[PDB]
Formats: structure tokens, C-alpha cells, sequence
RNA sequence: UAAUCGAUAAACCCCGAUAGACCUUACCAACCCUUGCCAAUUCAGCCUAUAUACCGCCAUCUUCAGCAAACCCUAAAAAGGAACAAUAGUAAGCACAAUCAUAGCACAUAAAAACGUUAGGUCAAGGUGUAGCUUAUGGGUUGGAAAGAAAUGGGCUACA
């Protein structure tokens, strides 16, 4: 049985988001990719250079926003500047949210030698698509 | 002390200019878009998910900053930088006689550092 | 959930007004056709499933249909068949049986009075009439339906149709009739063209097994085929390939009556011959009458060949040949 | 730290190969030619043999960036076939999808 | 009501050096999905018609790159997983442009280029003749 | 032989490996270093044992359709729940189906195939609970890892 990127069905009470509710064979059919760049095109290069940065960004943001992250990041790469879209639960005060976003928008830019934009959408709770 | 502020939808004017709200590329923030858009695969009894908390809408690029009104307004201001093409070279028959040499140069753009 | 839909209607209206304002078109002339294009342009979601793309329609179109309030504030149900489980289906069956009984009584009275004024309207072969499918019945009756109940309804409708139909009975039956118009599989005939002082000129296109062929046929010249600037005999040394070329012309008895030039690209020796045969058959329709076009399409001249090479599967040899499976 | 001691040693091998890239490129010219007499080519063989072992690019092994897997690693993404699947199925890589045809 | 006044102040100067002429500007936009490419094509056509360029747009054939990997971790070779990468191309053909017009069009195109697509630019620069070939005898 | 290991009934046998002259290499013999990759840590590091603790990933039934939350009934109930001219069955949901992809349909292919069985394979893609190493089961250099008495699986070349 296929088990990659597949959340198993419990007795009928587990809340699952839209991204988790779809198997990997539904990519580009019902759900889109979590990241967009040019390294995965036909006549383009520098794919692993962007891939390692994507993985580092995923882990760094997961550690930076502990427990308040709703879904996975959306990493857009558009003309030397990278945008990070995140869905965050409204657990932290806005004073602490702004401190973290200001710290990140400078640390990531100085670490990757490229401008970084960070956008957060505050949700009251995790949005459930399928049974809960 | 939790505070819940209503979005811009209740304050959006019917005739408010859209390029003023969306001048450049944006991550499609649901609070600034008064249009109710549902994206996602529907359920047997349910409906496609609304714009609030929808990751699919944030995944796709948004052309809200490139609406036709904004395109016209931007291109009108760019007429001052462009130059006029001479009408004496409308046909390539005279272009070959006047400038026989063709110079092909390749330019590329790629997202990244 | 009535108030939710009521609020969604207002939100849809204000969103449509804002979409018209941002798109630059007149909101009064703004329609769903413009809404679809505006959504596609503003949110270009590239997905293979069309239902996964962003959509903004009326709440009655997006949200599914809702069962009406079955009982009043006093608790008394409205319909008299509420306690039967399927009130709509059972009311429809009861009305059908009541109309059947009324028709039977009226026909008995007519037979007693020796009056036969009705006709047989059950035969609807030229119209192309079919009965509703289970899905077409469940989209009308909001509640769910069963296969046995659907079969009973269909077999009661045929009983009603088997009797002399009245004025309103036939109209009542007609709303359960779906006029499927997919019967005229006649192909479009290209009109004869005249290009640069040339008469009886036609063009045809064919494709079979990754071989694309285009044929230009003149009905005023002698019988010969020129393939890619060379003669057909030189281009097709094999006898079978030339028999493939002869197959369309011999059927229409147009061997020495047409001059044809063929340009075929891709495929092998036989794929090119098949594509040229198909293109020639499609191009010869203009020079012949309609009764002969049907003869060719019943002979297989005017039908393409979907037989293409299948993709090889992993773990196999030729997409069917499996590996040597050792039992032990 | 690094993923594994094998990857740590491979990093040193790559650094040494980059350090000695010019010297080996200059020396191999004297060996891959036929115009020059073999008398100097034989001495150049000893000169290139006296170089450190890890200086040659041949000792460089293309492993995975994530798990340092010695085999089953695509050159385009520099990732193993398992980490690549784990990321593609999650959808963190653009343009990658299950092949259906 | 509160509209700012005197909002325009550009720095535009005309130099005596003759402007560069281009015969054909080919823009090859490669992407993963077709909806973004269609929206970008509509945007580019709308931008070019305002400036009066008469752009010609056609769609080059797509390219599909498929590869195969093992389905399991340790030992299962009879079962495989195949991954596919699609690349769709759009061709924007511009003709009769000048150095400044091509520069401003490319600026307005690249400043609003999406994140999931790339663009290849080919310029056909027009030139009459160099100095040493006009009418020399050695 | 001083010289890996795992797989090894259907579901192993051109299988891990879409790949071994040093590296790969975790194997062995000779030799060297022991807070020894990191900012620091009476710390690092172990391809040491346990796949009969795991996760992550797959095989099998399997193109079988069933699984299952909330309910209801049985002269009690371990459990079962069906008669279409219908005798206690409704059922969210997961499966199937539908849809999607092989750029027009249909077909076909591909893909998918739930709950579980085989204590099935993987501590050696990677992290790991428990039990064990710390001047060594850790970290570096050089050289070798043959050979076929014999049996067998799968492919290529043919026997015209
Ligand atoms: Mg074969
Ligand atoms: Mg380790
Ligand atoms: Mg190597
Ligand atoms: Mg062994
Ligand atoms: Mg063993
Ligand atoms: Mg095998
Ligand atoms: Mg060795
Ligand atoms: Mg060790
Ligand atoms: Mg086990
Ligand atoms: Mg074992
Ligand atoms: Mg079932
Ligand atoms: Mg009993
Ligand atoms: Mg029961
Ligand atoms: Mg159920
Ligand atoms: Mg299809
Ligand atoms: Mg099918
Ligand atoms: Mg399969
Ligand atoms: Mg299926
Ligand atoms: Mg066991
Ligand atoms: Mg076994
Ligand atoms: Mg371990
Ligand atoms: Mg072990
Ligand atoms: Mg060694
Ligand atoms: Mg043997
Ligand atoms: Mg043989
Ligand atoms: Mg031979």
C-alpha cells in the first residue's frame, strides 16, 4: 500500500487540512505545489541550490513559529526576491509577531544574500476540510 | 485580550480604484479582497472552501495588480519613455537594403540570487 | 442555513459589482460568461480538474439544493406522504397511478359509447426519445432514489404510454422524456474549390500511427499519384502499400479519373500508406454523391485508426510481456 | 556537524581537488600530448604521482546533500531517490508530479 | 477627495546618440501550468497594444520530462514510481521596435513577471555596416 | 581465504546497486590520534544488537469490495439484521464508482485500490525507544578483499 504523503484514516474524529486530505497522486490535479521557482523548468539550472534553501526555510520557519503554524509555507521566488506566505494561529500577541517578522526579514536576507518578504495570515484555528 | 478586527470588505467602496489597493505583486491577502472566491475540490455534501484560510489561493500567483484598468494606467505613463519607430522601415525589403546585418543576442531571466 | 444563503447572495452581488469595477466592464451587462473569464484571468490556477479551479457563482449554484421545510411550526407535516420516507417519489407514483386510472375510466366510457378518437403516440423513434436515468430522476426529486423504485417508475410510465393518451397525459409524460439528438453522425462534406484556374479541386487530411498526410486531388486530371515530389510507385515499392492507395479509388471507380499529390510525414512504410489512404478517402467525398460517402464510411474508409503503440509499463518487457515469474 | 564521516571526508576531497585543480590541469597537458618527447613526460608522471592522493577529482563521490547516500542520487537535485520522493509527494518541489500517461 | 497634487516628476533626457533599432524581439516564456501562461499572454498583448507594437503570439510545443525511481526503500524493483515534469512554452513575437521602446516594454514585462515562469529574450539588432567594410581596398 | 551485510515460498535470485581499480566500502591486515566536524556541554562519535518496539517507505490478498462513527430492532442480544408483487433496517465517512492524465470524443492504458493478514522486507536512505562501546564496537593512511570442485535463477548469441 502507498504510504508517502498519506495520512491514515482514524475512527472518524481526526481533523485534517486540505493539503493533507489529498494523496500525492492528486498534485497538479486537485492541489498545487507548495513552492514555485524556475529551477524545475526544462532549460533552466540551479535546482538543488533552490531546493536546499527551500528545505532550510521550511525547518527554520517551523522552529521559529512553534505550535502556531497552521499549514506549510508557500515559497514564491520572483526576480531575486523570495516571498514566504504563512498561515499562523493567533496564539502570540501582535507585539511578539512583529518582533519575529522583523527579525526574520533581516536574518534571512543577510543569510541568503537576497531580499526576503514575509507575509502572515492569522487564522482563529486550523481549518478543517474533511471529517473532524 | 484577543481582538478581532473586521476586514476591508465592509469598508471597500463600490467605485474604489483597484490598482490603489493592489499596486504590486501581493500574496493575495484575503482581508484586502472583497471578492468572495471559493477554490478547492468540493465535498459530497460540502462546498469549495472560502477565501479565508485557503492555502490553494495563496499557492497560485495573483494577477490582481495586472487588471486591465491598471495596465492601461501604467502603460499611459510609459509613453514618455518610448520612442517612435520610423515609418521608412515598415517593410523588410527596405530594411534588408538599409541595414543588411542582423545581430542576434540572447538574454535570460531566472528567479534566484 | 437559510440566512447563510441569504447573506451569501448579498456577498455574491457586492463581489460581482467589485469585480466589474476592477475589470472595467459595465456591471449591468456583467454576466456569468464574463465572471468566468475574469476569475480565470485574475486567479490563473493551472489544474487538470476543472472543479478544483476557483469558482464564484450564485449561492444556489454553488451550494447544493436543500430539502424544503417538511413541517410547520405546529409540527404537522405539509405533504400527506411525509411518513412514507420518500414523499416526492411516492407522490409522483400516486399521481401517475391516479392519471392511469382516470385514463382507464375515460377509455372505458369511450369504448362503451363506441368512440375511438385517440392515436398511438408511444413510438418516438424519429425524435430520439429516451426515459430519464436514475441520476436525471434524482436531480428532479431532491431525495435519494433506489434502483428498484426507478425500475417500477419506468415500468409504470410504459404502462401509461401503452394506453390511449389524453391531452394532458402526453404532456405529463413528455417532461420525463429526454430527446437525445446524437444520431446524425453524417460527416461534413467539403465543397468543391476552384483555385487559380483549376476545376474539381479538393484537399484532405489523414493521420494514422504518428503519420500525418495531406492530399490534394484534382478531378479533371488523369489517374496518377505524386508522393513528396516523386512517383507513388517509387515511394511505395511494396505491393501492399500500393494496394492501400488503390483501396479508396477502386471502391469509387475513380482510378484513372483523378490526379493526386500526397505529402506524408512521420511513421513507417505502412503508417504513411494508411494515413494517405485515410486522407484520400476523406478528400474523395466532394467528388461523389452522399449515398456513396455512407458506403465508404461503412467500409472503413472514412474512419480513423485509434490503434497506436501502447506505453511500456515498469516491471514488464513490452507493456504486456511480464518477467519470467518463478513460482519457487 | 555533517551528515556522516564519509560526507565529511568527501568535503575535504572536493576542497583538495579544487585546490589542486590548476596544478593537475597544467601537468596533464605534458602527459596527454605527443609533440613533446617522452623523456619529460616520464618525469611529469612522477611529478603528478608525487601529488597528494585526495587531490585528484576521481576520489570525489557524488552523494546526497540530505542523507549522504552514496547511490541512488539524481545529479540535478543532488538528492537521494527517497528524499526526493518524500519532498515531491509533499509538494515542496515545483513542476514535479506523478507521471500519468 | 484627498488627491495629492504634483505627483509626477520624471527624469527623461534625449541624447544625440542615434537610437538602436531591432528587427525582431522573440520572448520565450516557459512555465509549468497553462492558466498562468494564458493570463500572462493576455497581459502582454494588452500592454503591447497600448504602445502600438503589433505583437504576434503563438504557442510552441510542450516538453515532457519523465523519470523513474524505485517504489520501496530497500529491495523492490518490479514496482516503480514515475515522475513527470511538464514545460509549456509561449512565444511573443515583437517587430519594428527601437532601443528605448524595447527597453521600456521589457521593463514593464519583467517587473511584473510571475514567480513560477521564466523568460528567454532574443533581440535581432539592426546595423547597416561597420567602418572597415563600407568601401575599402585593403 | 584475514576479508562485509541485508533479500533468500508465491511477494528473493541484472534484488538494495539507474552500478565496486584508491573513494564508494559499513570487510580484513599493517600502522597513528584519543573532549577527537559544532559556539559550548563528566561531551562528541558507533553501519553495535533488537525490523519480534518504531516512524518514515513498499510487497501480498488486490481491479476483492468491503471497512466503519451515530442510531434502531430481536420473547436476549455469543451475535445477527435480507426477501422489490419486499418480512428491520437508516446510515456521516473511508473504499469502489465518478473524475483526472495519455492536450477533440468513445475505448484502452496509466493512476488509484479503504480496514486489515503475512510479528513480511528495510536499525545499512534518514531520525530513532531499550540494551551495550569511550586511549574504543570511535576517528585517520597504505595494501588487499582472491579462486572455482560443483549446483541453480534471469538475460544476449546462435544451432541456419
Ligand atoms: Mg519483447
Ligand atoms: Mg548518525
Ligand atoms: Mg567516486
Ligand atoms: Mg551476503
Ligand atoms: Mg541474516
Ligand atoms: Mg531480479
Ligand atoms: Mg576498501
Ligand atoms: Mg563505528
Ligand atoms: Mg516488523
Ligand atoms: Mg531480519
Ligand atoms: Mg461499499
Ligand atoms: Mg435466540
Ligand atoms: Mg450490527
Ligand atoms: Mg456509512
Ligand atoms: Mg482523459
Ligand atoms: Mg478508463
Ligand atoms: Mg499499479
Ligand atoms: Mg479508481
Ligand atoms: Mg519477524
Ligand atoms: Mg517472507
Ligand atoms: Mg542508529
Ligand atoms: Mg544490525
Ligand atoms: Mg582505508
Ligand atoms: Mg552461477
Ligand atoms: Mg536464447
Ligand atoms: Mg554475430
Amino acid at each position: 500500500k502507498n504510504r508517502a504523503a498519506r495520512v491514515r484514516v482514524s475512527k472518524g474524529d481526526k481533523p485534517v487540512t486540505y493539503e493533507e486530505a489529498h494523496a500525492p497522486h492528486y498534485i497538479a490535479h486537485r492541489k498545487g505545489w507548495l513552492s514555485l521557482h524556475t529551477g524545475n523548468l526544462d532549460g533552466e539550472d540551479h535546482a538543488a541550490e533552490r531546493t536546499v534553501e527551500d528545505v532550510f526555510l521550511r525547518k527554520f520557519m517551523l522552529g521559529t513559529f512553534p505550535g502556531c503554524l497552521a499549514d506549510q509555507l508557500v515559497l514564491k521566488r520572483r526576480a531575486n526576491q523570495l516571498e514566504i506566505c504563512a498561515l499562523v494561529l493567533r496564539q502570540l500577541p501582535p507585539h511578539k509577531f512583529y518582533f519575529l517578522v522583523g527579525y526574520s526579514e533581516t536574518l534571512l536576507s543577510h543569510f541568503y544574500k537576497c531580499p526576503v518578504h514575509l507575509h502572515l495570515q492569522t487564522v482563529p484555528s486550523k481549518v478543517v476540510y474533511k471529517y473532524i | 485580550r484577543r481582538k478581532a478586527l473586521p476586514p476591508r470588505t465592509e469598508k471597500m467602496a463600490v467605485d474604489q480604484d483597484w490598482p490603489s489597493v493592489y499596486p504590486v505583486a501581493a500574496p493575495f491577502k484575503p482581508s484586502a479582497v472583497p471578492l468572495p472566491v471559493r477554490m478547492g475540490y468540493p465535498v459530497k455534501r460540502g462546498v469549495p472552501m472560502a477565501k479565508e484560510g485557503n492555502l490553494e489561493l495563496l499557492k497560485i500567483p495573483n494577477f490582481l495588480h495586472l487588471t486591465p484598468v491598471a495596465i492601461k494606467r501604467h502603460c499611459e505613463a510609459l509613453k514618455d519613455f518610448c520612442t517612435e519607430w520610423p515609418a521608412a522601415l515598415d517593410s523588410d525589403e527596405k530594411c534588408e537594403k538599409h541595414f543588411p546585418i542582423e545581430i542576434d543576442t540572447a538574454d535570460y531571466v531566472s528567479a534566484g540570487p | 442555513t437559510v440566512d447563510f444563503i441569504k447573506k451569501q447572495i448579498e456577498e455574491f452581488n457586492i463581489g460581482k459589482r467589485h469585480l466589474a469595477n476592477m475589470m472595467g466592464e459595465d456591471p449591468e451587462t456583467f454576466t456569468q460568461e464574463d465572471i468566468d473569464r475574469a476569475i480565470a484571468y485574475l486567479f490563473p490556477s493551472g489544474l487538470f480538474e476543472k472543479r478544483a479551479r476557483p469558482i464564484m457563482k450564485h449561492p444556489e449554484e454553488i451550494f447544493p439544493k436543500q430539502r424544503a421545510i417538511q413541517w410547520g411550526e405546529d409540527g404537522r407535516p405539509f405533504h400527506f406522504l411525509f411518513y412514507t420516507g420518500k414523499q416526492s417519489y411516492y407522490s409522483l407514483m400516486h399521481d401517475t397511478y391516479g392519471k392511469l386510472l382516470d385514463v382507464e375510466k375515460h377509455h372505458n366510457q369511450l369504448r362503451a359509447k363506441d368512440l375511438l378518437a385517440e392515436k398511438t403516440k408511444i413510438l418516438k423513434d424519429p425524435i430520439g426519445s429516451r426515459w430519464l436515468i436514475k441520476e436525471e430522476l434524482e436531480e428532479m426529486l431532491v431525495e435519494k432514489l433506489s434502483d428498484q423504485d426507478y425500475a417500477q417508475f419506468i415500468r409504470l410510465l410504459e404502462r401509461l404510454s401503452a394506453l390511449p393518451c389524453g391531452a394532458t397525459e402526453e404532456d405529463f409524460v413528455n417532461r420525463f422524456r429526454r430527446s437525445i439528438p446524437i444520431q446524425s453522425k453524417k460527416q461534413l462534406i467539403e465543397p468543391l474549390q476552384y483555385d487559380e484556374q483549376g476545376m474539381a479541386f479538393s484537399r484532405g487530411e489523414g493521420k494514422r500511427k504518428t503519420a500525418k498526410a495531406e492530399v490534394v486531388v484534382y478531378g479533371q486530371g488523369s489517374g496518377r499519384i505524386d508522393v513528396n515530389g516523386v512517383d507513388y510507385l517509387l515511394y511505395f515499392p511494396v505491393t501492399q502499400d500500393r494496394e492501400q492507395l488503390m483501396f479508396p479509388l477502386h471502391f469509387l471507380d475513380r482510378l484513372g479519373k483523378h490526379d493526386m499529390t500526397c505529402a506524408v510525414s512521420g511513421g513507417g512504410r505502412s503508417a504513411q500508406a494508411g494515413a494517405v489512404r485515410l486522407a484520400m478517402a476523406r478528400a474523395l467525398c466532394s467528388f461523389v454523391t452522399e449515398d456513396e460517402v455512407e458506403w465508404m464510411r461503412q467500409a472503413g474508409l472514412l474512419t480513423a485508426d485509434p490503434r497506436v503503440r501502447e506505453r511500456k509499463k515498469p516491471g514488464q518487457e513490452g507493456a504486456r510481456r511480464k518477467f519470467t515469474w518463478k513460482k519457487r | 556537524y555533517y551528515v556522516d564521516w564519509k560526507m565529511l571526508r568527501d568535503v575535504k576531497r572536493r576542497k583538495m581537488a579544487y585546490e589542486y585543480a590548476d596544478e593537475r590541469l597544467r601537468i596533464n597537458s605534458l602527459r596527454k600530448n605527443t609533440i613533446l618527447p617522452k623523456d619529460l613526460q616520464e618525469v611529469a608522471d612522477e611529478e603528478i604521482a608525487s601529488l597528494p592522493r585526495d587531490s585528484c577529482p576521481v576520489r570525489i563521490r557524488n552523494r546526497c546533500v540530505m542523507t549522504s547516500r552514496p547511490r541512488g542520487v539524481k545529479r540535478r537535485w543532488r538528492l537521494s531517490r527517497i528524499v526526493f520522493r518524500h519532498l515531491a509527494d509533499h509538494g515542496q518541489l515545483s513542476g514535479v508530479q506523478r507521471a500519468m500517461w | 477627495v484627498d488627491v495629492p497634487k504634483d505627483m509626477t516628476k520624471p527624469e527623461i533626457t534625449i541624447s544625440d546618440e542615434p537610437d538602436t533599432l531591432y528587427k525582431r524581439l522573440s520572448v520565450l516564456v516557459k512555465g509549468h501550468d497553462k492558466a498562468v501562461l494564458d493570463s500572462y499572454e493576455y497581459f502582454a498583448v494588452l500592454a503591447a497594444k497600448e504602445l502600438g507594437i503589433s505583437i504576434k503570439v503563438h504557442e510552441p510545443p510542450r516538453k515532457i520530462e519523465r523519470f523513474t525511481l524505485l517504489k520501496s526503500v530497500h529491495i523492490f524493483k518490479k514496482h516503480r514510481v514515475q515522475y513527470e515534469m511538464r514545460t509549456l512554452y509561449r512565444c511573443l513575437e515583437l517587430e519594428h521596435l527601437t532601443g528605448s521602446t524595447a527597453d521600456v516594454y521589457l521593463e514593464y514585462i519583467q517587473r511584473n513577471l510571475p514567480e513560477g515562469v521564466a523568460m528567454e529574450v532574443t533581440k535581432t539588432k539592426l546595423e547597416q555596416l561597420p567602418e572597415h567594410i563600407r568601401k575599402p581596398i585593403w
